[PDB]
């Protein structure tokens, strides 16, 4: 099917306390298959999840020295921002960077991303070109100029086109099943009575993989959006997620009601019932 | 500076059965800045080894973190999760309930 | 893999 590759990476300044932690992630999907740290020990880059355990030490190494650099430079976009900003050199600032790549089912490249939120909004974003920045305001037109200068667009387009595209076909090929085939939900109707006059039907969702997925409560056949309380969407741990849906009914009118579940991983969609 | 308030679930991996070993989550999400607390409460105490997945953000920059720990749940046994983030304007604890 | 460092802002 179609799928993304996406990097996360976070920078917080900490002034008086030496230079700022730099963590990054990258996911596959839902799947987060790698971390780094600054403040680990001795950081490097660490396998997040099975099929990236057989790449070898020369991805490691070179993937560790990129996020080592990458760190100094977000310390050095930090002080910069800062000045642009005529903010305070005592307090704490987070600068955010995003990007990746979506491919469809021939694994050729459909969209590409590179974008940045300083103190939790969006600042400066490449677009769907690839080869031209929006930015969100006047102190973002800095970066952009000198990223113009720079020919920054080109360095994220070879990346964005190639290497992106190259290595998540690779990753997906390693991961097979556990990234390609989805895992539909075991799903289960809870009863609650509340009182003699009510009771809560709760249907639960777990075990599922990828995270999207849609939960409804029907009476007879009609949607009951208003009166049903939904959770998010939220990780078991194990790399699979969770859902519920709960309407309160009157007792004795359970039968009415039944739960309708969405899920890729579902040849057909699912209609439970308290049973 | 953006502020997003935290917010918080707290469940179990697998659905409790009482005298099997399972896992303790607590899901805190929508947050900004990133520093933000998070323990584990066993009866009203601190459990002492608690894990946490690596920080990460949705499309819309809030962080999310998952708190989590290995537990045998019991009948008596009380879990919880306190959680203090600036936006809080005291630690917010929110009770484990087998059944959410 | 990661993508090579950035210019900084
Ligand atoms: O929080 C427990 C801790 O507090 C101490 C005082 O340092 O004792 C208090 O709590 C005890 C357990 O509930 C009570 O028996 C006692 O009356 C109360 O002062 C410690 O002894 C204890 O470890």
């Amino acid at each position: 099917g179609s799928h993304s590759m996406r990097y996360f990476y976070t920078s917080v300044s900490r002034p008086g306390r030496g230079e700022p932690r730099f963590i990054s992630v990258g996911y596959v999907d839902d799947t987060q298959f790698v971390r780094f740290d600054s403040d680990a020990a001795s950081p490097r880059e660490e396998p997040r999840a099975p099929w990236i355990e057989q790449e070898g030490p020369e991805y490691w190494d070179r993937n560790t020295q990129i996020y080592k650099a990458q760190a100094q430079t977000d310390r050095e976009s930090l002080r910069n921002l800062r000045g642009y900003y005529n903010q305070s050199e005592a307090g704490s600032h987070t600068l955010q960077s995003m990007y990746g790549c979506d491919v469809g089912p021939d694994g050729r490249l459909l969209r590409g991303h590179d974008q940045y939120a300083y103190d939790g909004k969006d600042y400066i974003a490449l677009n769907e070109d690839l080869r031209s920045w929006t930015a969100a305001d006047t102190a973002a037109q800095i970066t952009q100029r000198k990223w113009e200068a720079a020919r920054e667009a080109e360095q994220r387009r070879a990346y964005l086109e190639g290497e992106c595209v190259e290595w998540l076909r690779r990753y997906l090929e390693n991961g097979k099943d556990k990234l390609e085939r989805a895992d539909p939900p075991k799903t289960h109707v809870t009863h609650h009575p509340i009182s003699d006059h009510e009771a809560t039907l709760r249907c639960w969702a777990l075990g599922f993989y990828p995270a999207e997925i849609t939960l409804t409560w029907q009476r007879d056949g009609e949607d009951q959006t208003q009166d049903t309380e939904l959770v998010e969407t939220r990780p078991a741990g194990d790399r699979t997620f969770q859902k519920w849906a709960a309407v309160v009914v009157p007792s004795g009118e359970e039968q009415r009601y039944t739960c309708h579940v969405q899920h890729e991983g579902l040849p057909k969609p699912l209609t439970l019932r308290w049973e | 500076m953006i502020q997003r308030t935290p917010k918080i679930q707290v469940y179990s991996r697998h659905p409790a059965e009482n005298g099997k070993s399972n896992f303790l989550n607590c899901y805190v999400s929508g947050f900004h800045p990133s520093d933000i607390e998070v323990d584990l409460l066993k009866n009203g105490e601190r459990i002492e080894k608690v894990e946490h997945s690596d920080l990460s953000f949705s499309k819309d920059w809030s962080f999310y973190l998952l708190y989590y720990t290995e537990f045998t749940p019991t009948e008596k046994d009380e879990y919880a999760c306190r959680v203090n983030h600036v936006t809080l304007s005291q630690p917010k604890i929110v009770k484990w309930d087998r059944d959410m | 893999e990661p993508r090579s460092p950035s210019h900084s802002m």
